[PDB]
Protein backbone atom coordinates (compact mmCIF):
# COMPACT_ATOMS: atom_id res chain seq x y z
CA UNK A 1 0.00 0.00 0.00
CA UNK A 2 2.98 2.33 0.67
CA UNK A 3 3.40 2.25 -3.36
CA UNK A 4 -0.22 3.39 -3.75
CA UNK A 5 0.70 5.95 -1.20
CA UNK A 6 4.16 7.48 -2.70
CA UNK A 7 1.68 7.37 -6.16
CA UNK A 8 -1.41 9.50 -4.14
CA UNK A 9 1.43 12.00 -3.01
CA UNK A 10 2.90 12.20 -6.38
CA UNK A 11 -0.22 12.78 -8.20
CA UNK A 12 -1.28 14.94 -5.53
CA UNK A 13 1.92 17.41 -5.91
CA UNK A 14 1.64 17.21 -9.69
CA UNK A 15 -2.39 18.15 -9.71
CA UNK A 16 -1.70 21.05 -7.41
CA UNK A 17 1.20 22.30 -10.07
CA UNK A 18 -1.17 21.84 -12.74
CA UNK A 19 -4.01 24.07 -10.48
CA UNK A 20 -1.02 26.89 -10.38
CA UNK A 21 -0.30 26.60 -13.74
CA UNK A 22 -3.86 27.60 -14.63
CA UNK A 23 -4.26 31.20 -15.44
CA UNK A 24 -7.74 32.19 -15.15
CA UNK A 25 -7.83 35.11 -18.29
CA UNK A 26 -6.43 32.30 -20.65
CA UNK A 27 -7.99 29.65 -19.10
CA UNK A 28 -11.54 30.33 -18.81
CA UNK A 29 -11.94 31.83 -22.02
CA UNK A 30 -10.02 28.43 -23.33
CA UNK A 31 -12.21 26.51 -21.80
CA UNK A 32 -15.02 28.44 -23.57
CA UNK A 33 -13.60 27.65 -26.56
CA UNK A 34 -14.09 24.48 -26.17
CA UNK A 35 -17.54 24.53 -25.93
CA UNK A 36 -17.86 26.27 -28.99
CA UNK A 37 -16.17 23.87 -30.82
CA UNK A 38 -18.07 20.86 -29.04
CA UNK A 39 -21.63 22.58 -29.71
CA UNK A 40 -20.24 23.09 -33.74
CA UNK A 41 -20.31 19.69 -33.58
CA UNK A 42 -23.62 18.97 -32.24
CA UNK A 43 -25.42 21.24 -34.50
CA UNK A 44 -23.55 19.17 -37.35
CA UNK A 45 -25.75 16.33 -35.87
CA UNK A 46 -28.73 17.70 -35.87
CA UNK A 47 -28.45 19.28 -39.47
CA UNK A 48 -28.30 15.83 -40.64
CA UNK A 49 -31.19 14.89 -38.56
CA UNK A 50 -33.19 18.04 -39.78
CA UNK A 51 -32.14 17.21 -43.26
CA UNK A 52 -33.10 13.49 -43.28
CA UNK A 53 -36.56 14.44 -41.79
CA UNK A 54 -37.37 16.21 -44.89
CA UNK B 1 -11.71 17.75 -17.43
CA UNK B 2 -14.30 18.90 -18.61
CA UNK B 3 -15.27 22.79 -19.20
CA UNK B 4 -17.86 23.34 -16.74
CA UNK B 5 -15.50 22.05 -13.95
CA UNK B 6 -12.94 24.22 -14.91
CA UNK B 7 -15.41 27.11 -15.32
CA UNK B 8 -16.27 26.52 -11.63
CA UNK B 9 -12.95 26.20 -10.83
CA UNK B 10 -12.30 29.54 -12.40
CA UNK B 11 -14.78 31.25 -11.23
CA UNK B 12 -13.84 30.24 -7.22
CA UNK B 13 -10.68 31.58 -7.76
CA UNK B 14 -12.24 34.75 -9.42
CA UNK B 15 -14.67 35.25 -6.50
CA UNK B 16 -11.46 34.10 -4.10
CA UNK B 17 -9.32 36.99 -5.64
CA UNK B 18 -12.05 39.65 -5.22
CA UNK B 19 -12.48 38.59 -1.02
CA UNK B 20 -8.61 38.96 -0.93
CA UNK B 21 -8.24 42.39 -2.30
CA UNK B 22 -11.67 43.28 -0.45
CA UNK B 23 -9.95 41.83 2.98
CA UNK B 24 -6.56 43.49 2.07
CA UNK B 25 -8.13 47.01 1.85
CA UNK B 26 -9.65 46.49 5.12
CA UNK B 27 -6.70 45.58 6.88
CA UNK B 28 -4.62 48.23 5.08
CA UNK B 29 -6.81 51.24 5.98
CA UNK B 30 -10.09 51.10 4.27
CA UNK B 31 -12.03 54.53 4.64
CA UNK B 32 -14.15 55.31 2.28
CA UNK B 33 -17.57 55.47 3.88
CA UNK B 34 -16.03 58.37 6.17
CA UNK B 35 -15.48 60.58 4.10
CA UNK B 36 -18.62 59.40 1.26
CA UNK B 37 -21.14 60.16 4.87
CA UNK B 38 -19.92 63.59 5.24
CA UNK B 39 -19.55 64.66 1.60
CA UNK B 40 -23.24 63.78 1.61
CA UNK B 41 -24.10 65.71 4.47
CA UNK B 42 -22.46 68.68 3.94
CA UNK B 43 -23.98 68.94 0.21
CA UNK B 44 -27.32 68.53 1.59
CA UNK B 45 -26.85 71.50 4.34
CA UNK B 46 -25.19 73.61 1.28
CA UNK B 47 -27.82 73.04 -1.06
CA UNK B 48 -30.29 74.20 1.25
CA UNK B 49 -28.90 76.85 2.51
CA UNK B 50 -27.90 78.08 -0.93
CA UNK B 51 -31.70 77.82 -1.88
CA UNK B 52 -33.36 79.18 1.03
CA UNK B 53 -31.07 82.63 -0.02
CA UNK C 1 -43.56 9.49 -37.31
CA UNK C 2 -40.40 7.98 -35.29
CA UNK C 3 -38.47 10.69 -37.06
CA UNK C 4 -40.51 13.26 -36.35
CA UNK C 5 -40.93 12.38 -32.42
CA UNK C 6 -37.31 11.87 -32.02
CA UNK C 7 -35.72 14.78 -34.07
CA UNK C 8 -37.62 16.81 -31.29
CA UNK C 9 -36.40 15.33 -28.36
CA UNK C 10 -32.90 16.30 -29.75
CA UNK C 11 -33.76 20.12 -30.32
CA UNK C 12 -34.92 20.42 -26.81
CA UNK C 13 -31.60 18.97 -25.74
CA UNK C 14 -29.43 21.61 -28.00
CA UNK C 15 -31.84 24.34 -26.65
CA UNK C 16 -30.98 23.94 -23.50
CA UNK C 17 -26.85 23.20 -24.41
CA UNK C 18 -27.39 26.52 -26.01
CA UNK C 19 -28.65 28.38 -22.68
CA UNK C 20 -25.48 26.28 -20.88
CA UNK C 21 -23.40 27.76 -23.43
CA UNK C 22 -24.36 30.83 -23.66
CA UNK C 23 -24.34 31.52 -19.72
CA UNK C 24 -20.68 30.27 -19.66
CA UNK C 25 -19.76 32.91 -22.20
CA UNK C 26 -21.01 36.43 -20.87
CA UNK C 27 -19.87 35.45 -17.45
CA UNK C 28 -16.44 34.58 -19.02
CA UNK C 29 -16.29 37.83 -20.16
CA UNK C 30 -17.51 39.82 -16.71
CA UNK C 31 -15.27 37.39 -14.87
CA UNK C 32 -12.49 38.85 -16.59
CA UNK C 33 -13.16 42.09 -16.11
CA UNK C 34 -13.97 41.60 -11.87
CA UNK C 35 -10.85 39.47 -12.36
CA UNK C 36 -8.65 42.53 -13.66
CA UNK C 37 -9.77 44.86 -11.93
CA UNK C 38 -9.26 42.84 -8.53
CA UNK C 39 -5.85 42.00 -9.29
CA UNK C 40 -5.37 45.58 -10.04
CA UNK C 41 -7.03 47.00 -6.74
CA UNK C 42 -4.49 44.68 -5.16
CA UNK C 43 -1.73 45.66 -6.47
CA UNK C 44 -2.19 49.09 -6.09
CA UNK C 45 -2.47 48.75 -2.57
CA UNK C 46 0.61 47.02 -2.05
CA UNK C 47 2.14 49.84 -4.07
CA UNK C 48 0.47 52.15 -1.81
CA UNK C 49 0.88 50.74 1.49
CA UNK C 50 3.67 52.21 3.55
CA UNK C 51 4.11 48.53 5.64
CA UNK C 52 7.25 46.75 4.54
CA UNK C 53 9.89 47.86 2.32
CA UNK D 1 3.89 76.64 -9.97
CA UNK D 2 2.00 76.71 -7.25
CA UNK D 3 0.74 80.00 -7.16
CA UNK D 4 -0.56 79.12 -10.94
CA UNK D 5 -2.19 75.30 -9.48
CA UNK D 6 -3.75 77.58 -6.43
CA UNK D 7 -5.52 80.39 -8.71
CA UNK D 8 -6.79 77.30 -11.00
CA UNK D 9 -8.71 75.88 -8.20
CA UNK D 10 -9.70 78.50 -6.88
CA UNK D 11 -11.05 79.57 -9.81
CA UNK D 12 -12.94 76.55 -11.08
CA UNK D 13 -14.61 76.48 -7.67
CA UNK D 14 -16.52 79.74 -8.49
CA UNK D 15 -17.24 77.85 -12.03
CA UNK D 16 -19.10 74.69 -10.23
CA UNK D 17 -20.37 77.00 -7.51
CA UNK D 18 -22.31 78.69 -10.03
CA UNK D 19 -23.63 76.23 -12.03
CA UNK D 20 -24.74 74.59 -8.76
CA UNK D 21 -27.07 77.57 -8.28
CA UNK D 22 -28.22 78.16 -11.85
CA UNK D 23 -29.04 74.37 -11.90
CA UNK D 24 -30.91 74.94 -8.48
CA UNK D 25 -32.94 77.97 -10.08
CA UNK D 26 -34.11 75.35 -13.22
CA UNK D 27 -34.50 72.98 -10.87
CA UNK D 28 -33.45 69.57 -9.32
CA UNK D 29 -32.17 70.07 -5.59
CA UNK D 30 -30.29 66.46 -6.51
CA UNK D 31 -28.17 67.84 -9.33
CA UNK D 32 -27.34 70.49 -7.41
CA UNK D 33 -26.25 68.42 -4.49
CA UNK D 34 -24.04 66.85 -7.21
CA UNK D 35 -22.29 70.16 -8.52
CA UNK D 36 -21.92 71.23 -4.84
CA UNK D 37 -19.90 68.00 -3.86
CA UNK D 38 -17.70 69.00 -6.28
CA UNK D 39 -17.61 72.43 -5.68
CA UNK D 40 -16.81 71.63 -2.26
CA UNK D 41 -14.30 68.81 -3.28
CA UNK D 42 -12.26 71.75 -5.76
CA UNK D 43 -12.63 73.93 -2.67
CA UNK D 44 -10.82 71.81 -0.25
CA UNK D 45 -7.94 70.83 -2.21
CA UNK D 46 -7.66 74.48 -3.20
CA UNK D 47 -7.29 74.95 0.57
CA UNK D 48 -4.53 72.65 1.02
CA UNK D 49 -2.77 73.97 -2.23
CA UNK D 50 -2.85 77.38 -0.57
CA UNK D 51 -1.41 76.05 2.82
CA UNK D 52 1.46 74.61 0.79
CA UNK D 53 2.06 78.03 -0.97
CA UNK E 1 -7.52 14.12 -14.12
CA UNK E 2 -3.80 15.49 -14.28
CA UNK E 3 -3.46 14.65 -17.88
CA UNK E 4 -6.71 16.22 -18.70
CA UNK E 5 -6.54 19.47 -16.48
CA UNK E 6 -2.88 20.18 -18.98
CA UNK E 7 -4.78 19.92 -21.94
CA UNK E 8 -6.88 22.28 -20.90
CA UNK E 9 -4.31 24.75 -19.62
CA UNK E 10 -2.20 24.05 -22.56
CA UNK E 11 -4.82 25.31 -25.73
CA UNK E 12 -5.93 28.10 -23.51
CA UNK E 13 -2.14 29.02 -23.14
CA UNK E 14 -2.14 28.65 -27.25
CA UNK E 15 -5.30 30.54 -27.74
CA UNK E 16 -3.75 33.59 -25.53
CA UNK E 17 -0.41 33.08 -27.63
CA UNK E 18 -2.42 33.51 -30.75
CA UNK E 19 -5.24 36.40 -29.09
CA UNK E 20 -1.54 38.44 -28.22
CA UNK E 21 -0.03 37.75 -31.64
CA UNK E 22 -3.26 38.51 -33.08
CA UNK E 23 -3.43 42.45 -34.65
CA UNK E 24 -7.32 42.71 -34.01
CA UNK E 25 -7.76 45.94 -36.08
CA UNK E 26 -6.27 44.06 -39.45
CA UNK E 27 -8.50 40.45 -38.41
CA UNK E 28 -12.07 43.30 -38.83
CA UNK E 29 -10.26 45.00 -41.62
CA UNK E 30 -9.18 41.76 -43.39
CA UNK E 31 -12.47 40.35 -42.45
CA UNK E 32 -14.68 43.35 -44.52
CA UNK E 33 -12.36 42.60 -47.21
CA UNK E 34 -13.42 38.94 -47.65
CA UNK E 35 -17.06 39.63 -46.54
CA UNK E 36 -17.32 41.98 -49.46
CA UNK E 37 -16.23 39.71 -51.77
CA UNK E 38 -18.11 36.37 -50.50
CA UNK E 39 -20.84 39.00 -51.03
CA UNK E 40 -19.97 39.35 -54.89
CA UNK E 41 -19.42 35.64 -55.34
CA UNK E 42 -23.46 35.38 -53.70
CA UNK E 43 -24.55 37.95 -56.12
CA UNK E 44 -23.30 35.61 -58.86
CA UNK E 45 -24.70 32.18 -57.81
CA UNK E 46 -27.84 34.44 -57.51
CA UNK E 47 -27.59 35.64 -60.58
CA UNK E 48 -27.45 32.04 -61.89
CA UNK E 49 -30.77 31.24 -59.87
CA UNK E 50 -32.67 34.22 -61.50
CA UNK E 51 -31.28 33.25 -64.92
CA UNK E 52 -32.67 29.43 -64.00
CA UNK E 53 -36.19 30.95 -62.68
CA UNK E 54 -36.01 32.99 -65.68
CA UNK F 1 -10.68 38.43 -36.09
CA UNK F 2 -13.33 39.83 -33.23
CA UNK F 3 -14.39 43.37 -34.10
CA UNK F 4 -15.27 43.46 -30.35
CA UNK F 5 -11.87 42.59 -29.60
CA UNK F 6 -10.23 45.50 -31.71
CA UNK F 7 -12.77 47.86 -30.20
CA UNK F 8 -11.37 46.70 -26.70
CA UNK F 9 -7.90 46.92 -27.83
CA UNK F 10 -8.49 50.63 -28.37
CA UNK F 11 -10.84 51.00 -25.49
CA UNK F 12 -8.21 49.88 -23.12
CA UNK F 13 -5.65 52.87 -24.28
CA UNK F 14 -8.50 55.56 -24.94
CA UNK F 15 -8.50 54.53 -20.69
CA UNK F 16 -5.03 55.71 -19.18
CA UNK F 17 -5.99 59.91 -19.73
CA UNK F 18 -8.89 59.36 -17.47
CA UNK F 19 -12.19 58.37 -18.83
CA UNK F 20 -14.32 58.00 -15.55
CA UNK F 21 -15.75 60.69 -16.86
CA UNK F 22 -16.46 62.75 -13.45
CA UNK F 23 -15.79 66.05 -15.78
CA UNK F 24 -17.07 65.38 -19.38
CA UNK F 25 -20.16 63.41 -18.40
CA UNK F 26 -20.96 65.59 -15.31
CA UNK F 27 -20.57 69.12 -17.29
CA UNK F 28 -22.35 68.86 -20.74
CA UNK F 29 -25.16 67.26 -18.41
CA UNK F 30 -26.52 70.52 -16.68
CA UNK F 31 -24.19 72.37 -19.07
CA UNK F 32 -26.20 72.54 -22.24
CA UNK F 33 -29.87 72.66 -21.04
CA UNK F 34 -29.22 75.19 -18.53
CA UNK F 35 -27.06 77.74 -20.08
CA UNK F 36 -29.05 77.93 -23.83
CA UNK F 37 -32.16 78.15 -21.56
CA UNK F 38 -31.35 81.44 -19.48
CA UNK F 39 -29.72 83.07 -21.90
CA UNK F 40 -32.53 82.88 -25.19
CA UNK F 41 -34.98 83.59 -22.84
CA UNK F 42 -33.91 86.88 -20.52
CA UNK F 43 -32.09 87.88 -24.23
CA UNK F 44 -35.49 87.33 -26.34
CA UNK F 45 -37.77 89.71 -24.47
CA UNK F 46 -34.51 92.61 -24.15
CA UNK F 47 -34.13 92.24 -28.20
CA UNK F 48 -37.74 92.66 -29.43
CA UNK F 49 -38.45 95.57 -27.27
CA UNK F 50 -35.70 97.62 -29.34
CA UNK F 51 -36.91 95.90 -32.13
CA UNK G 1 -43.39 27.48 -57.74
CA UNK G 2 -40.61 25.65 -56.59
CA UNK G 3 -38.04 27.66 -58.42
CA UNK G 4 -39.81 30.79 -57.33
CA UNK G 5 -40.04 30.68 -53.75
CA UNK G 6 -36.36 28.86 -53.62
CA UNK G 7 -35.09 32.19 -55.59
CA UNK G 8 -36.83 34.47 -53.12
CA UNK G 9 -35.66 32.54 -49.95
CA UNK G 10 -32.33 33.12 -51.27
CA UNK G 11 -32.80 36.98 -52.11
CA UNK G 12 -33.65 37.51 -48.63
CA UNK G 13 -30.19 35.77 -47.03
CA UNK G 14 -28.41 38.09 -49.72
CA UNK G 15 -30.33 40.68 -48.60
CA UNK G 16 -29.72 40.22 -44.58
CA UNK G 17 -25.84 39.05 -45.36
CA UNK G 18 -25.31 43.11 -47.30
CA UNK G 19 -26.77 44.71 -44.28
CA UNK G 20 -24.78 42.71 -41.96
CA UNK G 21 -21.49 43.68 -43.52
CA UNK G 22 -23.34 47.29 -44.16
CA UNK G 23 -23.45 47.29 -40.46
CA UNK G 24 -19.81 46.12 -40.26
CA UNK G 25 -18.27 48.84 -42.51
CA UNK G 26 -20.18 51.62 -40.21
CA UNK G 27 -18.72 49.92 -37.14
CA UNK G 28 -14.96 49.44 -38.32
CA UNK G 29 -14.84 52.74 -39.04
CA UNK G 30 -15.68 54.53 -36.01
CA UNK G 31 -13.28 51.98 -34.07
CA UNK G 32 -10.54 53.37 -36.68
CA UNK G 33 -11.47 56.86 -35.82
CA UNK G 34 -11.82 55.92 -31.64
CA UNK G 35 -8.16 54.36 -31.74
CA UNK G 36 -6.61 57.38 -33.81
CA UNK G 37 -8.08 59.52 -30.91
CA UNK G 38 -6.56 57.69 -28.43
CA UNK G 39 -3.09 57.49 -29.81
CA UNK G 40 -3.22 61.10 -30.35
CA UNK G 41 -4.67 62.03 -26.45
CA UNK G 42 -1.52 59.13 -25.47
CA UNK G 43 0.79 61.34 -27.67
CA UNK G 44 -0.23 64.42 -25.94
CA UNK G 45 -0.02 62.70 -22.44
CA UNK G 46 2.91 61.93 -22.89
CA UNK G 47 4.52 64.89 -24.33
CA UNK G 48 2.60 67.48 -21.80
CA UNK G 49 2.42 64.74 -18.97
CA UNK G 50 4.62 64.72 -16.27
CA UNK G 51 8.86 65.08 -16.26
CA UNK G 52 11.19 63.31 -18.88
CA UNK G 53 12.83 64.13 -21.77
CA UNK H 1 13.24 43.59 1.21
CA UNK H 2 17.24 43.83 -0.08
CA UNK H 3 16.26 43.35 -3.55
CA UNK H 4 13.23 44.52 -3.83
CA UNK H 5 14.97 48.05 -2.56
CA UNK H 6 17.41 46.93 -5.15
CA UNK H 7 14.96 46.63 -8.04
CA UNK H 8 13.61 50.19 -6.87
CA UNK H 9 17.17 51.69 -6.69
CA UNK H 10 18.06 50.25 -10.20
CA UNK H 11 14.71 51.54 -12.05
CA UNK H 12 15.05 54.76 -10.63
CA UNK H 13 19.39 54.94 -12.10
CA UNK H 14 18.00 53.70 -15.24
CA UNK H 15 15.34 56.16 -15.65
CA UNK H 16 17.64 58.93 -14.46
CA UNK H 17 20.43 57.74 -17.24
CA UNK H 18 17.57 58.23 -19.60
CA UNK H 19 16.68 61.57 -18.23
CA UNK H 20 20.26 62.99 -18.88
CA UNK H 21 21.05 60.68 -22.63
CA UNK H 22 17.17 62.78 -23.01
CA UNK H 23 17.60 66.08 -24.75
CA UNK H 24 14.05 67.95 -23.86
CA UNK H 25 14.34 70.59 -26.47
CA UNK H 26 13.88 67.92 -29.16
CA UNK H 27 11.92 65.76 -27.50
CA UNK H 28 9.42 68.38 -27.36
CA UNK H 29 9.82 69.60 -30.86
CA UNK H 30 9.54 65.81 -31.89
CA UNK H 31 6.26 65.95 -30.03
CA UNK H 32 4.84 68.80 -31.85
CA UNK H 33 5.67 67.41 -35.53
CA UNK H 34 4.16 63.66 -34.53
CA UNK H 35 1.05 65.20 -32.62
CA UNK H 36 0.50 67.55 -36.01
CA UNK H 37 0.39 63.89 -37.94
CA UNK H 38 -1.79 62.53 -35.23
CA UNK H 39 -4.26 65.46 -36.11
CA UNK H 40 -4.59 64.75 -39.59
CA UNK H 41 -4.65 61.05 -39.01
CA UNK H 42 -7.48 61.42 -36.99
CA UNK H 43 -9.44 64.45 -39.13
CA UNK H 44 -8.79 61.56 -42.19
CA UNK H 45 -10.62 59.24 -39.85
CA UNK H 46 -13.52 61.79 -38.64
CA UNK H 47 -13.83 62.53 -42.48
CA UNK H 48 -14.95 59.39 -42.96
CA UNK H 49 -18.03 58.95 -40.26
CA UNK H 50 -19.14 62.26 -41.31
CA UNK H 51 -19.35 60.77 -44.93
CA UNK H 52 -20.98 57.37 -42.91
CA UNK H 53 -23.07 60.14 -41.32
CA UNK H 54 -24.10 61.95 -44.76
CA UNK I 1 21.21 30.50 15.72
CA UNK I 2 24.98 31.37 14.94
CA UNK I 3 23.84 30.77 11.53
CA UNK I 4 20.98 32.85 12.25
CA UNK I 5 22.68 35.37 13.66
CA UNK I 6 25.78 35.76 10.69
CA UNK I 7 22.78 35.79 8.05
CA UNK I 8 21.19 38.63 10.18
CA UNK I 9 24.53 40.84 9.94
CA UNK I 10 25.10 39.96 6.01
CA UNK I 11 21.52 40.88 5.55
CA UNK I 12 21.46 44.49 7.72
CA UNK I 13 25.00 45.09 6.01
CA UNK I 14 24.09 44.60 2.69
CA UNK I 15 20.32 46.57 3.57
CA UNK I 16 22.40 49.37 4.80
CA UNK I 17 24.39 49.42 1.86
CA UNK I 18 21.85 49.46 -0.56
CA UNK I 19 20.11 52.60 1.38
CA UNK I 20 23.27 54.37 1.14
CA UNK I 21 22.84 54.09 -2.40
CA UNK I 22 19.75 55.40 -2.84
CA UNK I 23 20.03 58.46 -4.47
CA UNK I 24 16.59 60.39 -3.49
CA UNK I 25 16.80 62.48 -6.74
CA UNK I 26 16.90 59.54 -8.89
CA UNK I 27 14.75 57.49 -6.59
CA UNK I 28 12.46 59.61 -5.56
CA UNK I 29 11.91 60.22 -9.29
CA UNK I 30 11.68 56.60 -9.67
CA UNK I 31 9.22 55.58 -7.33
CA UNK I 32 6.80 58.05 -8.92
CA UNK I 33 7.38 56.38 -12.25
CA UNK I 34 6.28 53.09 -10.75
CA UNK I 35 3.30 54.57 -8.86
CA UNK I 36 2.24 55.61 -12.78
CA UNK I 37 3.18 52.34 -14.22
CA UNK I 38 0.68 50.75 -11.73
CA UNK I 39 -2.42 53.06 -12.18
CA UNK I 40 -2.02 52.70 -16.00
CA UNK I 41 -2.53 49.37 -15.53
CA UNK I 42 -5.85 49.64 -12.96
CA UNK I 43 -7.33 51.83 -15.54
CA UNK I 44 -7.24 49.41 -17.97
CA UNK I 45 -9.51 47.21 -15.67
CA UNK I 46 -11.74 49.72 -14.98
CA UNK I 47 -12.01 50.41 -18.71
CA UNK I 48 -12.83 47.23 -19.16
CA UNK I 49 -15.28 46.88 -16.54
CA UNK I 50 -17.36 50.00 -18.06
CA UNK I 51 -17.37 48.50 -21.36
CA UNK I 52 -19.16 45.36 -19.77
CA UNK I 53 -21.42 47.36 -17.67
CA UNK I 54 -22.65 49.18 -20.89
CA UNK J 1 12.74 66.34 13.62
CA UNK J 2 11.57 65.07 17.09
CA UNK J 3 9.17 68.27 17.47
CA UNK J 4 8.26 68.03 13.37
CA UNK J 5 7.00 64.21 14.11
CA UNK J 6 5.03 65.60 17.18
CA UNK J 7 3.56 68.64 15.80
CA UNK J 8 2.42 66.85 13.12
CA UNK J 9 0.88 63.90 15.60
CA UNK J 10 -1.01 66.89 16.76
CA UNK J 11 -3.02 68.40 13.82
CA UNK J 12 -3.49 64.86 12.58
CA UNK J 13 -5.59 63.44 16.31
CA UNK J 14 -7.76 66.95 15.57
CA UNK J 15 -8.94 65.31 12.03
CA UNK J 16 -9.87 62.23 13.92
CA UNK J 17 -11.55 64.10 16.37
CA UNK J 18 -13.09 66.93 14.78
CA UNK J 19 -14.33 63.80 12.33
CA UNK J 20 -16.34 62.03 15.54
CA UNK J 21 -18.16 65.22 16.33
CA UNK J 22 -19.45 64.75 11.88
CA UNK J 23 -20.02 61.02 12.43
CA UNK J 24 -22.04 60.95 16.17
CA UNK J 25 -24.12 63.53 14.65
CA UNK J 26 -24.88 61.45 11.62
CA UNK J 27 -25.56 58.15 13.76
CA UNK J 28 -22.69 56.74 12.74
CA UNK J 29 -21.68 54.96 15.88
CA UNK J 30 -18.74 52.52 15.05
CA UNK J 31 -17.16 54.94 12.57
CA UNK J 32 -16.95 57.71 15.74
CA UNK J 33 -15.76 54.77 17.43
CA UNK J 34 -12.76 53.98 15.73
CA UNK J 35 -12.24 57.67 14.97
CA UNK J 36 -11.89 57.91 18.49
CA UNK J 37 -10.25 55.37 19.10
CA UNK J 38 -7.55 56.47 16.57
CA UNK J 39 -7.27 59.57 17.98
CA UNK J 40 -6.09 57.86 21.20
CA UNK J 41 -3.37 56.02 19.15
CA UNK J 42 -1.73 59.33 18.06
CA UNK J 43 -2.27 61.03 21.70
CA UNK J 44 -0.20 57.93 23.14
CA UNK J 45 2.39 58.21 20.10
CA UNK J 46 2.57 62.12 20.83
CA UNK J 47 3.59 61.80 24.84
CA UNK J 48 6.00 59.28 23.91
CA UNK J 49 7.73 61.72 21.53
CA UNK J 50 7.79 64.78 23.96
CA UNK J 51 9.44 62.72 26.70
CA UNK J 52 11.74 61.60 23.08
CA UNK J 53 12.19 65.30 23.23
N1 LIG K 1 8.32 62.32 -13.23
C1 LIG K 1 7.29 61.94 -14.01
N2 LIG K 1 6.04 62.40 -13.79
C2 LIG K 1 4.99 62.04 -14.55
N3 LIG K 1 5.11 61.19 -15.60
C3 LIG K 1 6.30 60.65 -15.93
C4 LIG K 1 7.49 61.01 -15.14
N4 LIG K 1 8.52 60.35 -15.68
C5 LIG K 1 8.05 59.63 -16.74
N5 LIG K 1 6.73 59.81 -16.88
C6 LIG K 1 5.88 59.19 -17.93
O1 LIG K 1 4.60 59.83 -17.97
C7 LIG K 1 3.53 58.90 -17.71
C8 LIG K 1 2.71 59.37 -16.52
O2 LIG K 1 1.74 58.38 -16.19
P1 LIG K 1 0.17 58.71 -16.28
O3 LIG K 1 -0.60 57.56 -15.67
O4 LIG K 1 -0.14 59.16 -17.69
O5 LIG K 1 0.02 59.99 -15.31
P2 LIG K 1 -1.32 60.22 -14.46
O6 LIG K 1 -1.42 58.99 -13.58
O7 LIG K 1 -1.06 61.50 -13.70
O8 LIG K 1 -2.40 60.32 -15.51
C9 LIG K 1 4.15 57.53 -17.47
O9 LIG K 1 3.67 56.58 -18.42
C10 LIG K 1 5.65 57.72 -17.61
O10 LIG K 1 6.17 56.89 -18.65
Amino acid sequence: ALFDRLGRVVRANLNDLVSKAEDPEKVLEQAVIDMQEDLVQLRQAVARTIAEEK
Amino acid sequence: SSATSAFERMENKVLDMEATSQAAGELAGFGIENQFAQLEASSGVEDELAALK
Amino acid sequence: AQQRTMSENLRRNLAALEAKISEAKTKKNMLQARAKAAKANAELQQTLGGLGT
Amino acid sequence: RTEQRLNQDTQEAKKWEDRAKLALTNGEENLAREALARKKSLTDTAAAYQTQL
